[PDB]
């Protein structure tokens, strides 16, 4: 596998996407963060959908190849790392390659 | 599965001639119940008819429901035979005429009789409120 | 007066309801002998039945994007590819090298893309493999070695390597997406045109009228016309980035065919296998040379600005260029004849055409038309279905591939905001937004024929 | 000719505007009654459709059946409605609402209502048969 | 509608739970309700079976009409049953057997029982009809 970019860059309060782009045959999908090495934080509970944590600035979106996370209102937390999680090839579980995000300016 | 009585439903063949014996036994008259690739077409076309015959049979069931005769085989309601209908008389119909003759007599009044049923059924429903409209 | 309960059957109600659809096709576009491919296979025929039973007292509301059929419009053709996938040929199962700077060609070709190569580090390291003409078509030359590069075979590090051959079908067939009875599709069509609030002219249809969906990056070519007026839709109007759909009551062309006539020089290398070196000599000036009659072009754009007024009152319109990345976003993409379109469209979407009460500052066509011309790109290995990592080689072919057709709408995006100077960038965005064109006129429901109300009457007991 | 929402579902696709008179009209509306090779494949899905319509319609009529009515395109009960789900005056419902408004001002009390219908029906028809049961 | 829960119409799945228990389960099981080539050939046979299921269901439903029953799933009738063949008394039936032994207790007499249901249903109209036929 589940390829991801190493990073992308947009500036403060702007907006950007990250996506997971490999063998995304699995098509219900979830997304997660880790920041400062603390216990990982969820984002997406199914591919378009999110709970109480960051219920506005992030958004979940569908594509067959680009399992896609879309983000707006970029702030000092967005130096973190981000990961996809499709369900796997039956009775199976996966992670993406990660994306250490780099908000510039 | 089973044979045919003019149609795979409705079962004409026990014509009875006299309507008397026929009506007086109407229950038993149903209570008795390329190699081959072109077999596709020679299933399709009679399948269409077979299905549309069941749809015809459902049109009939709709009318029977409309007259308040659901599942009945002999039925009646409120409506009188009020005198001007041909005067052929009870003791002078069944014993001397046939169902095909009786249609060839009665064909005029059909929609009018059906409307009289419709009206009477719809009245019979609300007529019970003459007793039951306590609130 | 009491409230007893009563039930009714056959009563008129329909539900907003997701469901998934079959495709209806022209059963003589494909033909009896061409078995085992998607259109001859699972897509069914068509028997059109417009039957538009009209409706007083309809009051339904709509959004273009609440529809689900948009996903089927991205699906299907993966099966058309997969049922047709030509294998990796014996010359190509690894990252072979190639050496050139001027072309391996029979002539001094006056076309910028045919910078053809030998194969060099090549399987057996044998002249029978090496000396074969690697025809080029601009988008080639992945660097290997830091100087005098022995270029890498560009497909060797992605999951699909495959080939288009002249026998393999592509065609814009008239298609209809449809669903069984008890469901119905409702078409909505008040001239007060909506897709967004209520509606006031509606009826059922057994399917949409046919459509020929194919992908684009900028221009909605051969689309269905509107009528009476140009129109624009873009969801919550506070939004900046999210796509603006522009739809037209008039049309204009983009003036080039695919003019690049070439020889039938395929090479039969490997066991029952090919490389299509179909290039050289014939037509060796015939670059795509695309052109613009400013009159009808600028007319449609300035009409569009006079509509954009309605969304941005009493302040003056402007435009900015399209994105880079894959230069398809800067240009076009579409397939015609197995050949793909990439001329510099971003050269056109320009000036500060004014929306003050004005009799000037809105034209450049000069009535002389000027017939301006623009620089064009080409690709012989194509990302055969977008977003996905797949790649396919396709042959250049003899004669003229004539597609030069007309535009009925634009993909459009806003670029933030500033005092008075509102502005937009054309094309890019969600490639699904192509299929939102026309489909806004349709939605699907399930009939649900029974229900209940209170009453002042009682059943016998 | 025959009524049409689908080919026989929902006896006119067009609503009669108003939950009053249109309900009466529905009862009267029920009362009034290569090329070839892949074409032999096209002759499948409309068959599936007509079959599914029958299937749905019979499942529907079975729900009416357990509620102790059949045919009876309007039917009455002994189930109460305790003056609290919108309470709009009954003329104003009949005259100002389509069912395609009761679909929103009312609805999703449905499961409860279906419960009330079934439970009352079974309990009532047991009452008479229990009052009759002694010997 | 839904994917098949091993059995279509008839919906068999409470199989050989107690007959007494089955009445609840049953009422609930009502209350809820080559590329293209030889695979399109096959696409007739199961549909033809789908139609035959409907044919059986409707053919067999008509019988209930003759017994004066409407799919109202607990139809009852003052033909007596009168003990003397398996004699068990009430709980000793419904808490013991499966219906898949009630057949082996009793088949056979069935062919007289249908007649009892016919002639008693005709009596339950005749025995009112003759008292109206006093004038
Ligand atoms: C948008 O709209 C345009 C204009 O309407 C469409 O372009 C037309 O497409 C059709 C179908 O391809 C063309 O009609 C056919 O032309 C054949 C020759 O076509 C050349 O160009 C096509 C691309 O359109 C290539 O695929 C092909 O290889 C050629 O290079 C004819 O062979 C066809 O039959 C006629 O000729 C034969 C002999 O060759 C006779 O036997 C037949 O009887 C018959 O006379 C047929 O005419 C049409 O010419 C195109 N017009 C133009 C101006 O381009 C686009 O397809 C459409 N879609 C898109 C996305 O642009
Ligand atoms: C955008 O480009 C498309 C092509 O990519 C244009 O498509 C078609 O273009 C023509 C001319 O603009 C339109 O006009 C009609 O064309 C038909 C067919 O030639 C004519 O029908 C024929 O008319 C004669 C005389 O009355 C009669 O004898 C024939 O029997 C009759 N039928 C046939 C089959 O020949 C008709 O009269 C018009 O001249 C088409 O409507 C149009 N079709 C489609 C599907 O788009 C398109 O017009 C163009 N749009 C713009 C705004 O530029
Ligand atoms: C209703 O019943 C009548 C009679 O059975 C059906 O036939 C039509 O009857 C009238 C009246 O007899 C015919 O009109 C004229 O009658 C006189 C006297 O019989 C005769 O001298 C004239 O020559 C003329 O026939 C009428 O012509 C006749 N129709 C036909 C086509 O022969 C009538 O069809 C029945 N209608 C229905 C809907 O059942
Ligand atoms: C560039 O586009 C403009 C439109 O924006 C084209 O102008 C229009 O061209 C048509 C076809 O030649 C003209 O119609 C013809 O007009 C003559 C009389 O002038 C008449 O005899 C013919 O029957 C026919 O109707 C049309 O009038 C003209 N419009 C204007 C405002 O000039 C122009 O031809 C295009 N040029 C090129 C090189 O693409
Ligand atoms: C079904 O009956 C209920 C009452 O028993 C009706 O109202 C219920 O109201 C709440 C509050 O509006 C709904 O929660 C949420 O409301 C927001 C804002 O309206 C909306 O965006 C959310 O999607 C969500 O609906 C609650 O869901 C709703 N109950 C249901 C089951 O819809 C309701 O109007 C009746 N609905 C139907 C379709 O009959
Ligand atoms: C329902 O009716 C049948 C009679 O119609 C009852 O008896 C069963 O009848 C068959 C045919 O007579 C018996 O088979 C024969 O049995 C003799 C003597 O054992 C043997 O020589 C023959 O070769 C043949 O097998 C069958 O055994 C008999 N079954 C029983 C259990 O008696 C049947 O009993 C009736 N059902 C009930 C539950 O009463
Ligand atoms: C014509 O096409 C070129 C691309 O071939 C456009 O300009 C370049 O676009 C790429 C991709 O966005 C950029 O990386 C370059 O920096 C651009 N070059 C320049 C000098 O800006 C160009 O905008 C198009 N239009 C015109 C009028 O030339
Ligand atoms: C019955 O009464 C109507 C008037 O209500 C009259 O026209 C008709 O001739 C009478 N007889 C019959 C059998 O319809
Ligand atoms: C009736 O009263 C019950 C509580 O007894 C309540 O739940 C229900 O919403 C009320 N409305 C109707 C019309 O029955
Ligand atoms: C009921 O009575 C009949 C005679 O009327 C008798 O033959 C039968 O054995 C009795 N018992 C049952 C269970 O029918």
């Amino acid at each position: 596998a589940l390829t991801q970019p190493p990073s992308v860059s947009k500036s403060l309060e702007q907006s950007v996407t990250i996506s997971c782009t490999g063998t995304t045959t699995g098509n219900s999908v979830s997304w997660y963060q880790c920041h400062s090495g603390t216990a990982p934080r969820l984002l997406i509970y199914d591919v378009n959908k999110r709970p109480s944590g960051v219920s506005d600035r992030f958004s979940g979106s569908k594509s067959h190849n680009t399992a896609s996370l879309t983000i707006f209102g970029l702030q000092a937390e967005d130096e973190a790392d981000y990961y996809c999680g499709s369900y796997g090839s039956g009775g199976s579980l996966l992670f993406g390659g990660g994306t250490r995000l780099t908000v510039l300016g | 599965a089973v044979g045919i009585g003019a149609v795979f439903l409705g079962f004409l063949g026990a014509a009875g001639s006299t309507m008397g014996a026929a009506s007086m036994t109407l229950t038993v008259q149903a209570r008795n119940l390329q190699h081959l690739l072109k077999l596709t077409v020679w299933g399709i076309k009679q399948l269409q008819a077979r299905v549309l015959a069941v749809e015809r049979y459902l049109r009939d069931q709709q009318l029977l429901g409309i007259w308040g005769c659901s599942g009945k085989l002999i039925c009646c309601t409120n409506v009188p035979w009020n005198s001007s209908w041909s005067n052929r008389n009870l003791s002078e119909i069944w014993d001397n005429m046939t169902w095909l003759q009786w249609d060839k007599e009665i064909s005029n009044y059909t929609q009018i009789i059906y409307g009289l049923l419709e009206e009477s059924q719809n009245q019979q429903e609300k007529n019970e409120q003459d007793l039951l409209a306590l609130d | 007066e009491n409230l007893w309960v009563t039930v009714y059957y056959g009563v008129p109600v329909w539900k907003e309801a997701k469901t998934t659809l079959f495709c209806a096709s022209d059963a003589k576009a494909y033909e009896k002998e061409v078995h085992n491919v998607w259109a001859t296979h699972a897509c069914v025929p068509t028997d059109p039945n417009p039957q538009e039973m009209v409706l007083k007292n309809v009051t339904e509301n709509f959004n273009m994007w609440k529809n689900d059929m948009v996903d089927q419009m991205h699906e299907d053709v993966i099966s058309l590819w997969d049922q047709s996938l030509k294998p990796c040929v014996k010359l190509t199962p690894l990252c072979v090298t190639l050496n050139c700077t001027n072309a391996t060609a029979s002539n001094s070709s006056i076309i910028e893309g045919m910078k053809n190569c030998s194969f060099n580090i090549t399987t057996e390291l044998r002249d029978k493999r090496e000396k074969k003409n690697a025809l080029f078509y601009k988008l080639d030359i992945v660097q290997l070695d830091g100087n005098s590069s022995q270029y890498r075979l560009i497909n060797c590090n992605t999951s699909v390597i495959t080939q288009a051959c002249p026998k393999v079908s592509f065609d814009p067939i008239p298609i209809h997406y449809c669903a069984p009875a008890g469901y119905a599709i409702l078409k909505c069509n008040n001239k007060t045109f909506t897709g967004t609030g209520p509606c006031n002219n509606v009826s059922t249809v057994q399917c949409t009228h046919g459509i020929k969906p194919v992908v684009s990056t900028q221009l909605l070519l051969n689309g269905s016309l509107a009528e009476g007026e140009i129109i624009i839709r873009s969801e919550n109007i506070t939004n900046n980035v999210k796509t603006i759909i522009v739809h037209l009551n008039e049309s204009v062309k983009i003036e080039c065919t695919r003019p690049n006539n070439k020889t039938r020089t395929s090479i039969r290398i490997g066991p029952g296998q090919w490389f299509y070196a179909t290039g050289q000599v014939i037509g060796d000036i015939r670059e795509a040379y695309c052109n613009i009659n400013e009159s009808k072009w600028n007319e449609t754009l300035q009409r569009v600005s006079k509509k954009l007024k309605e969304y941005f009152p009493h302040k003056n319109i402007t435009f900015q260029p399209s994105s880079g990345g894959d230069l398809e976003i800067t240009t076009h993409s579409f397939n015609c004849g197995g050949e793909f379109f990439y001329c510099n469209t971003s050269s056109l979407f320009n000036r500060t055409y004014m929306a003050n009460s004005t009799d000037m500052a809105n034209s450049t066509e000069t009535n002389s038309t000027r017939t301006i011309t623009i620089h064009c790109r080409i690709k012989q290995i194509i990302n055969m279905w977008q977003e996905v990592g797949r790649a396919m080689y396709a042959p250049p072919i003899a004669g003229n591939i004539t597609c030069i057709s007309n535009i009925t709408g634009l993909l459009l995006t806003r670029d933030g905001g500033k005092n008075n100077t509102e502005t937009f960038r054309p094309g890019g965005g969600n490639m699904k937004d192509n299929w939102r064109s026309e489909l806004y006129k349709y939605k699907v429901v399930k009939i649900e024929p029974l229900g209940v109300a209170p009453t002042r009457c009682k059943r016998r007991v």
